[PDB]
């Protein structure tokens, strides 16, 4: 039973991604979240058994193999109208939206820590066979004592394939023109595209981007002081054309990417 | 400059 193995605390958060709770489980006082999806929201769906679970159970289950930047599903619960999804909870905990809100523009000591980690939890994802379809800020929550970042809410995700997605639910000031356009786009270049705005948003201190006429310009004006490098590596994941945006490989070597700092360095440096 | 976050789902 869900109610016994676990005591509820107050409300987290609530939206597109459903109600998430502050919880701890009893037989060990580990701090989880509780998240609950309301059956009449879930669009996709999938198969475990054959079980037919939330596409999100699915996606969940196939990157929570081991330790990793990617929020680690514990258990599930079907219920009348809802599943419940019992979440690792990192503590203490911050989004990354709410803490480039609060400091501002990062330094770029910082992004790269940040920014590395990231793609490290995304070619784990793409490894496992996922896409995340929403990267962004508020899908991102930083461990503040170990110094690592977790990716959240995968509700708008799917299974990766090498053919053409015309569905999206994602968010869509990190959406690529491509689909803007055409509602067209494929996984992994329209992932780089959400990077190159994550990028962006954390060494300026906002997503370039509001509207869809700015989307589709591609241009990109820097409104904080940026190194060269890092704008370079920013304009190359916004490429207008996917084809010529960079594989995860070709961001990891960029020039702006070197030296990286340790998450624990990061925490102690940054976060303590 | 007004930073807000954006719906998805
Ligand atoms: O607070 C929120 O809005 C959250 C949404 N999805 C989550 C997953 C784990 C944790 Br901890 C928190 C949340």
């Amino acid at each position: 039973p869900l109610e016994s193995q676990y005591q509820v605390g107050p409300l987290l958060g609530s939206g597109g991604f459903g109600s998430v709770y502050s919880g701890i489980r009893v037989s060990d006082n580990l701090p989880v979240a509780i998240k609950h999806v309301e059956k009449d929201r879930i669009s996709d769906w999938g198969e475990l058994n054959g079980t037919r679970v939330p596409m999100e159970v699915v996606l969940l289950k196939k990157v929570s193999s081991g330790f990793s930047g990617v929020i680690r599903l514990l258990d599930w619960f079907e219920r009348p109208d809802s599943f419940v999804l019992i979440l690792e909870r990192p503590e203490p905990v911050q989004d990354l939206f709410d803490f480039i809100t609060e400091r501002g523009a990062l330094q770029e000591e910082l992004a790269r820590s940040f920014f590395w980690q990231v793609l490290e939890a995304v070619r784990h994802c793409h490894n496992c066979g996922v896409l995340h379809r929403d990267i962004k800020d508020e899908n991102i929550l930083i461990d503040l004592n170990r110094g690592e970042l977790k990716l959240i809410d995968f509700g708008s995700g799917a299974l990766l394939k090498d053919t053409v997605y015309t569905d999206f639910d994602g968010t869509r000031v990190y959406s690529p023109p491509e689909w803007i356009r055409y509602h067209r786009y494929h996984g992994r270049s329209a992932a780089v595209w959400s990077l190159g705005i994550l990028l962006y948003d954390m060494v300026c201190g906002d997503i370039p981007f509001e509207h869809d006429e700015e989307i589709i310009g591609g241009q990109v004006f820097f409104r904080q002081r940026v190194s060269s490098e890092c704008q370079h590596l920013i304009r190359w994941c916004l490429a207008l054309r996917p084809s010529d945006r960079p594989t995860f490989e070709e961001i990891q070597n960029h020039p702006w990417m070197q030296d990286v700092l340790l998450p624990q360095e990061t925490a102690e440096i940054h976060l303590h | 400059r007004k930073r807000r976050r954006h719906p998805s789902g």
